[PDB]
RNA sequence: AAAGCGUGGCCUAUCGAUCCUUUUAAUCCUGAUUGUUUCAGGUAAGAGGUGUCAGAAAAGUUACCACAGGGAUAACUGGCUU
RNA sequence: GCCGUUGCGACAAGGUCGUAACGAGUAGGAAGGUCGUGGCGGUUGCGUUGAAGGCUGAGCGU
RNA sequence: CAACGUGAAUGCGAGGUCCAAGUGGGCCAUUUUUGGUAAGCAGAACUGGCGCUGUGGGAUGAACCAAACGUGGAGUUAAGGU
RNA sequence: ACCAUCUAGUAGCUGGUUCCUUCCGAAGUUUCCCUCAGGAUAGCUGGAUCUCAGGCAGUUAUAUUCGGUAAAGCUAAUGAUU
RNA sequence: ACGUUUCCGACCCGUCUUGAAACACGGAUUGCGGAGUGCUUGUCUACUGCGAGUCAAAGGGUGUUAAAACCUUGCGGCGAAAUGAAAGUAAAGGUCAGUCUCGAAUUGGCCGACGUGGGAUCUGUGUGUGCAGCGCACCACGGCCCUGUGCGUGU
RNA sequence: GUGAAAUCGCUGGAGUGGAACCGGAGACAGUUGAU
RNA sequence: UAGUAACGGCGAGUGAAACGGGAAGAGCCCAGCGCCGAAUCGAUCAGUCUUUGGCUGCUUCGAAAUGUGGCGUAUAGGUGUAAGUUUCCAGCAGUGUCGUAUGUCCGAAGUCCUUACGAUUGAGGCCAUAAACCAGAGAGGGUGCGAGCCCCGUUCUGGAUAGCGGCACUGUUGGUUCGCUUGCUCCUUGGAGUCGGGUUGCUUGAAAGUGCAGCCUAAAGUGGGUGAUAAACUUCAUCUAAGGC
């Protein structure tokens, strides 16, 4: 018997909750885990990085954060092939692969494929047979500073910037903003009764 | 901290401060907020209007991600201006203010702008916060 | 700007103002004079736009060896009835010419807007 | 003619929430892959009714009976009244 | 006369003191408790020359 | 803006906000009063009580008369008495 | 029927509800409810306090008002009636 | 002082109840156990830190008195903007002086969070008290601004 | 191990007329203190 | 995200998902079309080896053309051609390198003096300014309650030893490799009582049908599905169901 103001109740214990119970008392048992499991894993394909495959640069889906950019699952085959590796040899040098990405933009594969020439650059390539070098394999010298990278690979910035202060210009103070947004919605919301009205006259 | 509850200073008194003739039993009037049409219905009434009934147009899976659309009013522009922007701005020379980077994407005109002119680019302006920027001797600039 | 408004004032420019509540700064001020204040607390951002402006930040022990009995003082204070908590108190929602705010879990058409708060829908108070 | 009077009946009774249906209103809003037209849904005002009238959808019997209580409540005594 | 509450006040004190009036109480609400019990982080000590527990005289506290 | 200055008695500090308990069976009495033949019956009005309350008196008593309560002392009384 | 489990089934109903002092201290009334052994609601009550330092009062005075009961009248209207 | 004897007082507790010593119910006696809790979600209140910000999640890095502590966030929650069913729109005026097609016009300066009354305190000045000035919080009465809607025009 | 209360037996004292217990105030017995 | 969109005698109540930040990350195989066309496979026999299983065959039977194997699957694929580039598996032995909740063995210092006790581990003293001694061991337990120093133990990111594993390199046995990528050329490219529709029942937050199933109906080939309000006519966007690891 709810009295005075009150925030009517909302709580969702009419089940038989005590039967679906989860604790979190093994939080920092499972970081532990983690962490050692990683460590296994380094040691097991050492020197190679502990991340995994190389990942691409994406920018995130809808409007509300596509000014944003992640990381991927992997570099299309547009990509590859502009950066002027096969697939075969990405899947042998530890770079992921896209296969349903597409590019459709300039831009987006351009990103890509210099991320992509950035890591060939920073690659180490060690003998397949440790007496017989062959062609494209790395250099004694370089071969004694390999050395196994943790966390991402080629992580990126998040880092902002602050374009540099100019002088404003009449021409940018003569455009009338307000009523361009408003005409931009004006003439979306009545393209097809323009056009409608432009067949009547049409067929009259 | 049981030391500090009623239950402490309740002990002797036979009806635990709920007195000897109402009792304190079960569920008396109800469970949850029944009954707020029948006899909960004054306490419904005076603290909850527009509780019953449903008015308005009813959207199957809203996207709430389309009608997203975080503002910042004029008068709170110069304060997300980098004091080193603000040396730099100097001579003649406005500070540039990228709204969507700073994560706002509309632009209204509350307040008082400061002396200095701006160029604000956001995606949306309204018609009182483009008036008082350019009044001021800045510009506004639309982005995508 | 409180602060800075009282300070302005004709013939208080030299005056101590003396206030028991946070002194928070205020991104909307774009110009700060200079101001003398004592203070429990000053926030990080209002007492280095106070010190860079000239002006000056005591404590309370200071302001009493300063002004014992309280001489050339500006007595300030927050606003007390500026809370949420203050939105919800007065008369009921549901009763007439009411503006109190109600406890609602949200906000929305399906959040106490239908019966009692339209005429399409019984009455409106 | 005018001053004036007139939002029903000279005054004190003669009546109805939510949900749903239905009608009227805008050269209205929405259907979120782009549009047109149907269709559907909304905003505003009415009607369809709850007479237990602040508004559940509702026939009996038990002497075969049961449970929680009640001297807040009857049948026998006692008490007041006659 | 003493105890305490309330109001006021003095004093360099989470305290002491002074002063005037006051003191019923079921349901119920608050405050104080160096009233009592069992743990933990600390601190202070006692103990086979006798701890806890148990029985019971001299006192203390409304 | 200019002037005028507290305009009956007595008593006394005043106002504001928030959070929340218990209660939502009452009963008695002077006077008024409806139903009833009446009722220690049923139903109302004002006030005071008992409930929540002890104390002196009415031999005894929830309500009657006196008077309300820290713990003690001296003196004097109320109603009532010798 | 019996056994185990759902199941510590629900109960507006009955019973119990465990230390001491100090301070304050009620209600059985209004409205709505398939409501009448129950709730919500206002009232009564406690606590936290905050803003101030003369306008208030279960009392009178002055001034002005409202009423249709007691009394009075039916040789005044209505209704009885010698 | 739970011994004895005197004088005064003295009905059995708990409970429901208008009313209990009741011919109302429970109680033969003693020991031990025995009942407002946990959590989720709100709200108010008190305290603490910071404050237009605050808290940071999962996670990662480190840590061997390693389930602790310490470091670490383009992003997330709450707050900073409301209003409408929605499309959408979205919170700066005060004063002074002008032109005028004298109107539901327009222009320019100064000031910039509005006006008035009451306001602890502070300041000045007379004689515990008076007058004047700047006025916090708050209260009262208004004024403007945003959005929805009715009427209603035009430029 | 300890060894409580209820209940019970013994020895000594004291009371003992249809309850017993209890509060206030003395007395007795008794206990205890006196540089 | 979020007690949000949504469902609900729209009452009580119920109630997700994408985007975003993270843990981990690994890809692939068929049918069909096309080419080779039995090039494939099981038992049995005989040799041979490192024999609770493997390798060879004019062994003999059988499965398989109602089609086993090779290439090949949406990122396609294939032919030819020009460039570049070209091994991979499994076992055995050795060499070290590293883990073992794997066994066994190994360890620093007082039972010193006085005292207390039924019994000490209790109290005091043990050169030295800083002192009984050890301490990388002052965890725990036992011993006549009390103990780092009496014992087992504890610390030595403990040692020695035997065994199990994983690694890296050498040797060696068996099997296997006409491939692989990019450019050009020509050819080629797919799941039916299934999808879809009607109706019925259950189910969901899924609302003119979210998922599932019964009955009737029952496809097509730039076809089919989806884009959350049903239907036609239109812009497109995005995947490729009815097979598998
Ligand atoms: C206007 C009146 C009432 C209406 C309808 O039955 C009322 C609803 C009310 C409700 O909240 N839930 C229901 O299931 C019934 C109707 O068809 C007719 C009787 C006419």
């Amino acid at each position: 018997a709810p009295r005075g103001n009150q925030m009517l109740g909302n709580a969702h214990f009419r089940k038989h909750w005590h039967k679906r119970i989860k604790t979190w008392f093994d939080q920092p048992a499972r970081k532990l885990r983690r962490r050692q499991n990683r460590q296994a894993k380094a040691v097991e394909i050492a020197p190679r990085p502990v991340a995994g495959l190389l990942r691409s640069v994406v920018r995130c889906p809808q409007k509300r954060y596509n000014t944003k950019t992640r990381l991927g699952r992997g570099f299309s085959l547009q990509e590859l092939k502009a950066a002027g590796i096969s697939q075969a040899q990405a899947r042998t040098i530890g770079i992921a692969v896209d296969v349903r990405r597409t590019n459709k933009t300039a831009e987006g594969l351009k990103a890509n494929a210099d991320r992509l020439k950035e890591y060939k650059a920073k690659l180490i390539l060690f003998p397949k047979k440790a007496s017989a070098p062959k062609k494209g394999d790395s250099s004694a010298e370089e071969l004694k500073v390999a050395a196994q990278l943790r966390g991402d690979v080629l992580p990126l910035s998040h880092t902002i910037t602050f374009d540099e202060p100019r002088q404003v210009t009449d021409a940018e103070r003569k455009v009338e903003i307000f009523r361009l947004l408003r005409k931009e919605r004006a003439d979306k919301k009545y393209r097809g009764k323009r056009e409608k009205r432009a067949r009547e006259a049409a067929e009259e | 901290a049981h030391a500090l509850r009623k239950t402490r200073k309740l002990r002797g008194h036979v009806s635990h401060g709920h007195g000897r003739i109402g009792k304190h039993r079960k569920h008396p009037g109800g469970r949850g907020n029944a009954g707020g049409q029948h006899h909960h219905r004054i306490n419904r009434d005076k603290y909850h209007p527009g509780y019953f009934g449903k008015v308005g147009m009813r959207v199957f899976h809203l996207n709430k991600n389309q009608h997203y659309c975080p503002t910042v009013n004029v008068e709170r522009l110069w304060s997300l201006v980098p004091q080193e922007v603000r040396d730099k701005a100097t001579g003649g020379k406005s500070p540039v203010i990228d709204c969507t980077k700073l994560g706002y994407f509309k632009v209204l005109g509350k307040g008082l702008l400061p002396e200095t002119p701006l160029i604000v680019k956001a995606r949306f302006f309204s018609h009182e916060a483009e008036q008082k920027i350019k009044k001021a001797g800045g510009a506004c600039v639309l982005v995508a | 700007a409180k602060l800075a408004r009282a300070v302005q004032k004709a013939g208080n420019e030299n005056k101590t103002v003396v206030t028991l509540s946070t002194v928070t700064d205020d991104a909307r001020l774009y110009t700060v004079p200079k101001i003398s204040v004592a203070a429990l607390h000053v926030t990080e951002g209002a007492r280095a736009r106070i010190l860079a402006a000239g002006g000056e930040i005591i404590t309370l022990d200071q302001l009493a060896l300063k002004s014992p009995k309280g001489e050339n003082t500006v007595f300030l204070q927050g606003p007390r009835s500026a809370r949420e908590a203050e939105k919800h108190f007065g008369p009921a929602p549901g009763v007439p010419h009411s503006h109190t705010k109600p406890y609602v879990r949200s906000k929305g058409r399906k959040f106490e807007r239908a019966r009692g708060r339209r005429a399409s829908r019984a009455y409106k108070n």
